[PDB]
RNA sequence: GAAACUGCGAAUGGCUCAUUAAAUCAGUUAUCGUUUAUUUGAUAGUUCCUUUACUACAUGGAUAUCUGUGGUAAUUCUAGAG
RNA sequence: UUCAUAAUAACUUUUCGAAUCGCAUGGCCUUGUGCUGGCGAUGGUUCAUUCAAAUUUCUGCCCUAUCAACUUUCGAUGGUAGGAUAGUGGCCUACCAUGGUUUCAACGGGUAACGGGGAAUAAGGGUUCGAUUCCGGAGAGGGAGCCUGAGAAACGGCUACCA
């Protein structure tokens, strides 16, 4: 019943439209989502056209990609800590996109072990030479290391929650992660 | 009321008018999906055992499933649900319906009867209904015939024979599958 | 309205079937096929109106179920069937192969043509893109998708289907100098060679084409269907040749041409 | 070949001008801003996941129609059983 | 154009990838129910095309100033992010900016106003009409709400209030 249409609204000039046309269904507008976090349940909304919809409420776990080697994987989602609309919804924790969340890190952090070993937060030949050929060039920067020695990542999650259903986003990295820390430096 | 007893195992059924306050006085505060002792019920229903499931009320609304409320209310019904057909594809139909606990605002108690008891009934411990009409699908005849599949199922099938009163005809179902 | 339109009331219907104002209060709305419907035409119209093979509904019916159709080689047993412009329709009995080319006075005229050209037909390229797995492929105005064509073949070109496989036999490359056929508007039915072709930036290519009779008019490039080389039609030209003789040659046409 | 399940249409058509004064509508554009049953043209080996033990010569259960018992004064009201 | 498309990493409460029907049932002989095998009918993912549907740019509307300022706390104009949308969009929310229209008549009021193609009238210019045979829009007593579908806020479809 949550009509989208402009009739509503006052014309430019500021008239109050007279009521035309009882609003339509393709003018239809549905409810939030507002997920929230654990035991993941997706409900399906059938929408115009068929093309099944997916409301991703309570969604815990989710892929995130790092773009600096260019990564993905499969890890859960901790709490939000950020989201640039309304704080409101980081009281109550409900996930949108763009949204700021942490990170479990683990996966990243022996993927990196297993890709480079340089042991942060402090063998077969062919791995050896695969290693020495990349001759450290893993000067991946200062911050992420501080936060893997803290073993929560901050990252922006980039999926629509309300309409794929998937909870999908990157690692904050690169002047990215500064901004934002000086905003919650801004909130500490 | 009306009682409408149905044995499954014989496929029988039958109806019993009952008028004492008494014998229908254990039926009271009981749900659809309970078992009901027929000791109390009828001296002659000794050893039986009846399951209750659904009825009718005096006005003709028949009582639904898990309403779990001992009168009528106002609900609506739509494809899946008991009580209501419907004609257009997810017509909703907003219908009275009886509640699914016993009382005596009901008509007819329709009763399975689940274990044999001691005393006869006249035709429905006695007779057995003969099924209609056997299975379709190949290997649904192949278990109802336990046929060690590998047995070439396409003659076992049941074939029925009609007299049109000059010739005599065979009907046998098409094997799907 | 809620939802597509299914009626087609008869004054509605494009001037171009040209069917009787009276008589009836509909008219046959094409069923969706390989052609616009304002552009199209519907089998019913074809045969009942134009052919007069059959005299009403039922006698277009029972021909079209019976299998004796066949547009571009395919059997397209319904009524209303959208045979647009270029498509060849196959009658077995009477062993007749029809083209539908405009009449220039702008009409879908009847087109006795022969069996051996009918086994291809021709049509303009109006789309030139690349599907999944990087395949290239080429949209004609009939729809038809084809795979794999030639790698210099653009958009607004004009090719040859040989009708039996459907792939690319022969394609014309758009430009000047080049007979040309016109297929929208006042100028429906004109033929003639194409002398400039201004590129407009940002929408409505325009050309300019000069027919045999030396008079010249001016068409938009979507309303343009390049037919062959000059002198060298690359289908057989329907009787006229679409000069628009003008009303006073026509009239002298009438006088001229005349026995009784 | 009744009935019923399935599929499709029922959103077309027909009627009226009540509301509506940049609203509708007309001419002219745009969708590189989107959905599109149908019609037409094309369109896919991988469903194996450690492949040295599986139904692919065909996997499972319901369910209407129907057989019979009803209820209501009645409605395109339908509960129980096979 | 961040387009078409391709590639890498991953993701999925893992969509599709024919366990479906008709006719003819040919050929190979590995001569068995063996191997293959034609014409169709329904389906089926994606991309096109068509019928479209939604929005959308410029310009055009009858009378009235005894309607001169109108709109914004309740979105009014714009910004950003999110939500919703099939999709753009204050369409909605959160936080900001205080904006947008107007003597070229905005806003308000009236219309015994549905708009148009057109009709009557006719030196030329015009005046009046256009509910109705075609195209659009809206409505099914007035209101709201919704299931099914590709398409309805449907009403010879349902839910509720009012009459
Ligand atoms: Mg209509
Ligand atoms: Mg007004
Ligand atoms: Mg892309
Ligand atoms: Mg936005
Ligand atoms: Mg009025
Ligand atoms: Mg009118
Ligand atoms: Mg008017
Ligand atoms: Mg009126
Ligand atoms: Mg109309
Ligand atoms: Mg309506
Ligand atoms: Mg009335
Ligand atoms: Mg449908
Ligand atoms: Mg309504
Ligand atoms: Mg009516
Ligand atoms: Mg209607
Ligand atoms: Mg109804």
């Amino acid at each position: 019943g949550i009509s989208r249409d402009s009739r509503h609204k006052r014309a430019a000039t500021g008239a109050k439209r007279a009521q035309f046309r009882k609003k339509r269904k393709f003018e239809l507008g549905r409810q939030a989502a507002n997920t929230k976090i654990g035991t993941k349940r997706i409900h399906p909304v059938r929408t115009r056209g068929g093309n099944q919809k997916f409301r991703a409420l309570r969604i815990e776990t989710g892929n995130f990609s790092w773009a600096s080697e260019g990564v993905a994987r499969k890890t859960r989602i901790t709490g939000v800590v950020y989201h640039p609309s309304n704080n409101e919804l980081v009281r109550t924790n409900t996930l949108t996109k763009a949204a700021i969340v942490q990170i479990d890190a683990t996966p990243f952090r022996q993927w990196y072990e297993s890709h480079y070993g340089q042991s942060l937060g402090k063998t077969s030949k062919n791995t050896e030479r695969k290693w020495a050929a990349r001759a450290a060039e893993a000067k991946i920067e200062h911050a992420v290391d501080s936060q893997f020695g803290a073993g929560r990542l901050y990252a922006a999650i980039s999926s629509r929650p309300g309409q794929s259903g998937r909870c999908d986003g990157y690692i904050l990295e690169g002047e990215e992660l500064a901004f934002y820390l000086r905003r919650l430096t801004a909130k500490k | 009321m009306k009682l409408n007893i149905s044995y499954p195992i014989n496929g029988t059924q039958k109806c019993i008018e009952i008028d004492d306050e008494h014998r229908v006085r254990v039926f009271y505060d009981k749900r659809i999906g309970q078992e009901v002792d027929g000791e109390s019920v009828g001296d002659e229903f000794k050893g039986y055992v009846f399951k209750i499931a659904g009825g009718n009320d005096k006005q003709g609304f028949p009582m639904k499933q898990g309403v779990l409320l001992p009168t009528r209310v106002k609900l609506l019904l739509a494809k899946g649900h008991s009580c209501y057909r419907p004609r257009r594809n997810g017509e909703r139909k907003r219908k009275s319906v009886r509640g699914a606990i016993v009382g005596p605002d009901l008509a007819v108690l329709a009763l399975i009867i689940t274990k044999k008891g001691e005393q006869e009934i006249e035709g429905i411990t006695n007779d057995t209904v003969p099924k209609r009409l056997g299975p379709k699908r190949a290997n649904n005849i192949r278990k109802f015939f336990g046929l060690t599949k590998e047995d070439d199922v396409r003659d076992y099938v049941i074939r029925r024979e009609v007299t049109k009163g000059d010739k005599s005809y065979t009907k046998a179902p098409k094997i799907q599958r | 309205a809620r939802g597509p339109k299914k009626h087609l009331k008869r004054l509605a219907a494009p001037h171009h079937w040209m069917l009787d104002k009276l008589s009836g209060c509909y008219a046959p709305r094409p069923s969706a096929g390989p052609h616009k419907l304002r552009e199209s035409l519907p089998l019913i119209v074809f045969l009942r109106n134009r052919l007069k093979y059959a005299l009403n509904g039922r006698e277009v019916k029972a021909i079209l179920m019976q299998r004796h159709v066949k547009v571009d080689g395919k059997v397209r047993t319904d009524t209303t069937f959208p045979a647009g412009f270029m498509d060849v329709i196959t009658l077995e009995a009477t062993n007749e192969n029809f083209r539908l080319v405009y009449d220039v006075k702008g009409r879908f005229a009847v087109h006795r043509i022969t069996d051996e050209e009918a086994s291809y037909k021709l049509a303009k390229v109006k789309k030139v893109q690349l599907g999944k797995k990087g395949i290239p492929y080429v949209v004609t105005h009939d729809g038809r998708t084809i795979r794999y064509p030639d790698p210099n073949i653009k958009v607004n070109d004009t090719v040859k289907v040989d009708l039996a496989t459907g792939t690319i036999t022969d394609f014309i490359k758009f430009d000047t100098g080049k007979l040309v056929y016109v297929t929208g508007g006042r100028n429906l039915g004109r033929v003639g060679t194409i002398v400039h072709r201004e590129r407009h930036e940002g929408g409505f290519d325009l050309v300019h084409i000069k027919d045999s009779l030396e008079n010249t008019f001016v068409t938009r490039l979507n309303n343009v269907f390049v037919i062959g080389e000059p002198g060298r039609p690359w289908i057989s030209l329907p009787k006229g040749k679409g000069i628009k003789l003008t009303i006073s040659e026509e009239r002298d046409r009438r006088r001229a041409q005349h026995g009784l």
